[PDB]
């Protein structure tokens, strides 16, 4: 959630704390979690 | 009566890192849309992980040249990611502002030399507590992997993480002079007509690579 | 009670062997994490001061108490009276971190700045003794390193702590019968 | 309006063994794992209870020498905590930073004669208010308990804790030299042929110690 | 952000009797047991009512003589806890730490003559607003009591807590000499042989006696 | 219980605010409370 | 729990007042309460 450390609720709202978001109608966390590994070739032991 | 409450001593300090929130002065503002925007990463290992990096060699270049005599030392560089050949390296640039790590860091090793010259390498991790070896015979006793130039092109060496201690400092000490942390060496067996040609090499983080404790100890 | 005399397991003859009984005992004053969560001085430098735990005198009681045992795992909390801004710096970082205030400094707020610090260090479990290099303890051995413009007085106290390994504890020498002292009287 | 308060006088200042603890700094540190690491205490008393240690006799011995004469008496030692034999022990060690104990002490009697000597002692306790025993006639009549070396060679005896109040100081009156807590003696009965033998013994914390009110007294 | 409160002026500072209690700074003590323990009291009246304590007459004595003559008068003393008479009492040594009061004053009356002198009393209770009853004739009008010296030799009369308002001052007042409170005259009426007899007197709190509001105004 | 004021609980638990008594194993109210009263003899209205 | 005295929960979470300990997949205690008691031989009243 970033960097706080408090489990009491915020005093002020949600909208004079932060700028709210907006939506309208993750990339390198799936770029490294399709990582070839293993080897190429028939391994041995 | 009023709540009494104790104005408490040693608290109530300005700390630069402290969980606490200012308090708002301005409220009500509503932010352009940014819903999937492409190129996000949220962490700096997956960016240091996935996308490798080039290392430094003598006379700024990252490829390493074979070499036609009697010697067969490519390369002998330290492991630390304070050490000369690590230093342009991504991952050498986002542990510098950290104070300790653990866990494997990937060695990528592409060879680009012509379709007739044929060679094969051998890279070895000497750990710390005597020389490092000079000769491919000598090192053949360390966890060590050999490959050779064939059709795929690129060989990936994860260097394991042995220490005592949990986690090993990624600054290495002003003072001391032993670097006892490890050596990493890579040699040559044998060419085949390879004279002046390259194996360029590159640097990522490993799978569990994961570093701890941020400073600021000022961009060298 | 009789025994076998240097078999050198736990034997405690008790007080019903020759009549009588025993009675309930509590010890939560000689508990090793109530004991040792307590605030000590230590003599300070003028700016840089590393903040290892076996700078702590040998006369006081939890200096002299630490090195009770081998091995010890402890979260250090600090406060010091200073003046100037103070920068904690984590284990093993440059020294030249200290002047740099992304580093968790803390601002003068008056009389002094008590902060909580994590466990640092790089090993399992810290030590209090080690024959390495013949001071004679490692510089991975500590919580790491505070600079202020002058601090005055800086106070340790270690919490949430395990020990390890017990080691002898000393009472000092009588010359007398003995050792009789001025005990607080009305 | 805003939640009122008082800032209360008196209270807040920095007292150095309170349960307040001080506010963080610097988060999301997780230490190296340390679970079932060997050798673990967790109280000082089962240390001191479970591991006895030697005393203090003339001559910087923890050995009482047999005597051959008419005097009887192998030692002869006043009871607390601060006195000159017990002075090494560990158990008064951790009782120079306490005030104030109750319960037994356990004093532990090896013989380290040879298979020929044999010899027979007592201990007791004589109670303050009068001059302690010279004689083991004299001392028949105290809590006391006989043993003679045999094949079992060592004696556990348990002193009592007799006193008018509940707990009693650890740290010996400065000016007041009567040591109204008690004496405890230990003689020799008699002996055949361990002429220049050893007695050793050693101190342990009882079964129902227990300290009190932790001081800082420096460490004498 | 954090949680705003206003640092109230006027409040939080020290007050002597307030119901503030102190932070703690040194914990994790047991007490000795005390359970059971003998003579335990309470409350301050429960020793004042079930404990009487003498008075004081002329000539530092705690009982009156019979007198020999036509006057009758054996004792007539104004009724306020702070009076000559009521000085030495238990009743009147805590009624001096507090402000007003409320409810009545046993007085309790022993005779200790012979077994052949009989002699009668009286005891009187005069409210304020005119001159104290100088004969029992006088005081037969008052809201009186007698008792004649028999088998059973004390007698306990309560006097009657009548006043305009709730409470009475428990201190008479410094330059209003008059004592509005009231006054309490107690006779003889004959006496057969009992000259140079004496009638020994106490106090105790009532059933239903009750002070208020404490202070400290320097034990007189 | 005392001369607290507060309706709150406490802060600091039991054991770091007092010294916690322990039992083993009143006086002068009983002895006020058997006291005689009455009268001694017959009495008339 | 040591030497703490407050019945209200923390403030800061658990994580940025320690430091998390791991488990990876005391002793005295067990030794002072294994020491033997009564006597070693026939003992009489």
């Amino acid at each position: 959630s970033g960097n706080t450390g408090s489990i009491i609720n915020n005093y002020y709202m949600q909208q004079y704390q932060n700028s709210m978001d907006t939506q309208l109608g993750d990339w390198f966390s799936k770029l490294a979690s399709s990582a070839f590994s293993g080897l190429f070739g028939a391994l041995l032991a | 009566g009023i709540f009494p409450v104790a104005c408490s001593d040693g608290y109530g300090g300005l700390v630069t890192t402290d969980p606490k929130t200012a308090d708002p002065a301005y409220g009500k503002v509503f932010n352009p849309p940014r819903n999937m925007l492409p190129g996000r990463f949220t962490n700096f290992l997956d960016v240091a992980e996935a996308c490798p990096t080039f290392l430094h060699f003598e006379g700024d270049v990252p490829y390493v040249t074979t070499k036609t005599d009697s010697d067969r030392v490519l390369a002998q560089f330290d492991l630390s990611l304070a050490a000369k050949h690590m230093s342009n390296t991504f991952l050498a640039g986002l542990a510098q502002y950290y104070t300790q790590y653990s866990g494997t860091i990937n060695l990528h090793f592409m060879f680009t030399g012509p379709t007739d010259a044929k060679a094969r390498y051998m890279i070895a991790y000497a750990p710390p507590g005597m020389e490092p070896p000079k000769t491919p015979e000598a090192a053949a006793h360390c966890i060590h992997a050999e490959w050779d130039t064939g059709l795929n092109s690129k060989f990936t060496f994860s260097i394991p993480y042995l220490s005592a201690a949990d986690y090993t400092y990624t600054a290495s000490d002003v003072a001391e002079t032993t670097n006892v942390q490890g050596w990493v060496c890579l040699f040559q067996i044998t060419h085949g007509k390879a004279d002046g040609d390259a194996l360029v090499v590159l640097a990522s983080a490993g799978k569990d690579f994961e570093l701890r404790l941020p400073v600021d100890a000022r961009t060298q | 009670t009789t025994s076998a005399g240097e078999s050198a397991d736990p034997v405690t003859a008790t007080v019903e062997n020759y009549g009588g009984e025993t009675q309930v005992q509590r010890r939560q004053h000689t508990d090793v994490s109530f004991i040792l969560d307590r605030f000590v001085k230590v003599t300070p430098k003028d700016q840089i001061n590393v903040l290892d735990l076996m700078q702590t005198p040998a006369h006081t009681l939890v200096g002299a108490l630490l090195r009770t045992a081998t091995y010890y795992f402890a979260d250090l909390e600090v406060a010091v009276k200073h003046e100037g801004n103070l920068t904690w710096v984590p284990n093993g970082a440059p020294e030249a971190a200290l002047d740099n205030t992304t580093n968790p400094t803390a601002y003068h707020k008056a009389p002094l700045t008590r902060l909580a610090l994590p466990y640092t260090a790089p090993h399992r479990v810290l030590a209090t003794v080690y024959n390495g290099e013949s001071r004679a303890l490692p510089t991975s051995f500590n919580y790491g390193a505070i600079k202020a413009t002058r601090v005055t007085e800086l106070l340790y106290r270690m919490k949430r702590a395990e020990t390890y390994c017990p080691r002898p504890l000393l009472a000092i020498h009588p010359d007398q019968a003995r050792h009789k002292q001025k005990i607080v009287a009305p």
